[PDB]
């Protein structure tokens, strides 16, 4: 059973939803990890941690330090998978 | 000049192979190893039974402190502080005051017997013999404490090995 | 001058990102050791203090000087998935027996002259 | 009766010496204390990992070779048979087998260690 | 009385043990190669019970000898908490009674006590391997005094 836009949409919302600090008001499509949800760098670096061991890949730091808003790595991980429909 | 140790090429004769064919089927080096213990089992065994009789040792012996005094009684130590100055391991610790009777000698003495490692150094500091380490290797205590000893201890050893110290330091003061 | 030898990093990006895999490695590393070397943490109560170091650490700002303490964490990540270290090795970064140190100025003026 | 006696007996005595020895000593255990010995250091966990020992080829040869002492074993009683000439050329026909089996065991490298 | 055959037993239990007493083959520096002087056929330790049995799981008393460090202390503890009871340690020379001639260096623990229940302290740097063979026993004569059964008899 291939998987669509709309099955990584909530599953990569929901391995977000995991990390304590983010709050869920806060999160959106387009909302900002540094400035909106108020993440460091840091705090950059373990949502990526989430994230792969969830969809099962492996992304390294010379992609992992842009995408920031949750919606860069819908698209992203969507050519990593090859997800176009 | 060197000389080689081991390349000795055997010789390829008929007597040499059969000695060597022999030594390997019939163990003789094996044998001559067992010959060896046997021989080395009929001997008298070098071992000496314990205090009642104990090993020998020499005249400049180097073992637990003691601090003797004058023939007067009189203490030696006139806490020149020479011993500290060369104690490789720190152990000396003294203070000195000027006593009752003006003379020059030593508040404390304390020295850790769990620090210094007996080169005997100071026996050869002090310019009154004032500090030596007795004959006694034999001092082992059950507690930690028991082996930092004081002024007072030192004096005590003092006391208990003078026999020995004067015997020893008389027959090896013309060595130094 | 003012020109220097780099040791690996050419300035605070690539600086900033020897950090990154280090932290990329010693968060993947945490709940193997509390599991192999049998740890009183939980998993949970090992990526803090992965953590806390790191911006404990972050007044440095010279990119030779971070990348000399990336190697650090490099050879002590390097030691601890050998099970080089032992279970007292690792405890000594949680300050535990040490009891806790006062911070205010009264306190520091009952307890002995010190700053 | 007297064989089973016998070994009765034995196991019986072997039971008593462990179970004094297990019982009486006045145990005091502290984990630490009943954990592996590995020289002096912490294991590094294992031990039931599969220890891949390089004498394998010679491990399954000692089976053929024991299948066959088995076969030769009747010989003091075949020797007290009516027809030796048939018995001698068979006896060393054996012999010349497990000969013949382990020189092409040996030849072929075979008896050598695995590195 | 119960006391007499508390006594009796409490006399056949120790002097198994101060006759059998095994030191580890536990070494650590200058202190431990005159050690092998005491098993060498001088004064020949092995003819006084004790045996030099490895495997901590098969030793009575720990002969801590030479200098205790930093990176092998835990290797110590975890050691002595393998050594089944009873169990005994003697600090044996000077490095291992508080430092020794390294007391003061920034490796080396000052003292062996710091991480084990350290038994009868024998000073010398070396201890003659006589002076410890008087170390021995009299840690043998320590065994002797013990009361233990009399403690549980009375307890
Ligand atoms: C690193 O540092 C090191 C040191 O220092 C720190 C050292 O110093 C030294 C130097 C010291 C040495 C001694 C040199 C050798 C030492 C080594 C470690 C080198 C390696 C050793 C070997 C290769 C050889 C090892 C040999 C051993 C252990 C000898 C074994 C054989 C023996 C005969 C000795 C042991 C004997 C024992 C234990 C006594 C018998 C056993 C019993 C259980 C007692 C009997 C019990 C019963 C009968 C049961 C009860 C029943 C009863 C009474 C019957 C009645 C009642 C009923 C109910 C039936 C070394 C080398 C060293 O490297
Ligand atoms: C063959 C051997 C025949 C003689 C065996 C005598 C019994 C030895 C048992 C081991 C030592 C313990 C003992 O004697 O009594 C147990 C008693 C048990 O009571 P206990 O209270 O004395 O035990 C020691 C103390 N605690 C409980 C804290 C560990 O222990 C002792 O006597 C040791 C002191
Ligand atoms: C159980 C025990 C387990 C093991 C326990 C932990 C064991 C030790 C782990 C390593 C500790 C080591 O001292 C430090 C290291 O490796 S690296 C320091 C990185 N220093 C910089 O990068 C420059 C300064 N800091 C910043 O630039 C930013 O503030 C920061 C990076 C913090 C956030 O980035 P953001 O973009 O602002
Ligand atoms: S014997 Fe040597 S090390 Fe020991 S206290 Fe005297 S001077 Fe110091
Ligand atoms: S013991 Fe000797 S070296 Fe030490 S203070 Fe006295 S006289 Fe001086
Ligand atoms: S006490 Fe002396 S002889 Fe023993 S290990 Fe230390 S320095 Fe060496």
């Amino acid at each position: 059973p291939p998987l669509t836009l709309e099955a990584i949409k909530d599953r990569v919302l929901y391995v977000l939803k995991l990390y304590d600090k983010i709050d869920p008001e806060k999160l959106s499509v387009n909302s900002h990890f540094m400035k909106d949800l108020g993440l460091d760098s840091l705090d950059q670096v373990e949502i990526i941690m989430a994230m792969e061991d969830e969809f099962g890949f492996e992304i390294p730091d010379i992609d992992a330090e842009k995408l920031m808003c949750p919606q860069e790595i819908v698209d992203y991980i969507a050519d990593k998978k090859d997800v176009y429909e | 000049t060197y000389k080689f140790v081991n390349m000795r090429e055997p010789s390829m004769d008929m007597k040499s192979v059969t000695d060597r064919a022999a030594q390997t089927l019939l163990w003789t080096e094996l044998v001559r190893g067992l010959g060896m213990t046997l021989s080395y089992l009929f001997r008298e065994p070098a071992t000496i039974n314990y205090p009642f009789e104990k090993g020998p040792l020499s005249p400049r012996f180097r073992g637990e402190h003691a601090l003797r005094r004058y023939p007067s009684g009189e203490e030696r130590c006139i806490a020149c502080k020479l011993c500290e100055a060369v104690c490789p391991a720190q152990a000396i610790t003294i203070e000195a005051e000027p006593r009752a009777d003006g003379s020059r000698r030593t508040t404390r003495y304390d020295i850790d017997m769990t620090k210094c490692i007996y080169c005997g150094f100071c026996q050869e500091a002090c310019p009154v013999d004032a500090i030596v380490e007795g004959p006694n290797f034999e001092f082992s205590t059950e507690t930690h404490e028991e082996l930092l000893y004081n002024k007072e201890k030192l004096l005590n050893n003092g006391d208990k090995w003078e026999a020995e110290i004067a015997a020893n330091i008389q027959a090896d003061y013309l060595y130094r | 001058g003012t020109s220097v030898k780099p040791i690996f990093s050419r300035d605070m990006n690539e600086a900033k990102r020897r950090v990154r895999e280090l932290y990329r490695a010693w968060y993947r590393e945490v709940p193997n050791t509390v599991h192999l070397f049998q740890l009183d943490i939980s998993v949970k109560q090992g990526r803090d203090k992965v953590r806390e170091m790191f911006m404990k650490n972050a007044h440095v700002t010279d990119p030779r000087v971070v990348d000399l303490l990336v190697i650090k964490g490099k050879m002590e990540l390097e030691e601890t998935i050998n099970v080089w270290k032992q279970r007292t090795h690792i405890m000594r970064f949680f300050h535990e027996t040490e009891a806790p140190r006062p911070t205010d100025f009264l306190s520091k003026f009952y307890v002995g002259h010190d700053p | 009766m007297n064989i089973m006696l016998t070994l009765l007996t034995n196991v019986t005595l072997a039971s008593l010496l462990v179970l004094i020895a297990f019982w009486l000593p006045q145990l005091n255990a502290y984990s630490e204390k009943t954990s592996p010995y590995e020289c002096g250091f912490d294991p590094m966990g294992s031990a039931r990992l599969p220890f891949s020992m390089k004498f394998f080829l010679v491990a399954i040869t000692f089976l053929l070779f024991d299948l066959e002492i088995a076969l030769l074993l009747p010989l003091p009683w075949a020797s007290q048979t009516n027809n030796l000439k048939t018995m001698l050329t068979m006896a060393l026909f054996l012999l010349i087998l497990l000969a013949a089996s382990l020189a092409y065991e040996w030849t072929q490298k075979g008896l050598e260690w695995a590195e | 009385r119960g006391e007499y055959v508390v006594a009796k037993l409490d006399d056949l239990v120790n002097w198994a043990r101060r006759s059998s007493l095994w030191p580890m083959t536990f070494g650590l520096a200058c202190c431990a190669v005159e050690m092998m002087h005491m098993a060498a056929p001088r004064y020949d330790m092995d003819r006084f019970g004790v045996v030099f049995r490895a495997s901590p799981r098969q030793s009575d008393v720990m002969i801590v000898a030479g200098t205790l460090t930093n990176k092998m202390a835990p290797a110590l503890r975890k050691v002595y908490d393998q050594m089944p009871e009873p169990r005994y340690v003697v600090s044996m020379g000077s490095c291992a009674n508080g430092g020794g001639y390294y007391h003061y260096s920034y490796s080396v623990v000052r003292g062996c006590d710091r991480i084990v229940p350290v038994d009868i302290y024998v000073p010398g740097c070396p201890p003659t391997a006589e002076a410890l063979l008087y170390g021995i026993l009299q840690l043998q004569r320590k065994i002797k005094r013990e009361k233990r059964l009399r403690i549980w008899y009375r307890r």
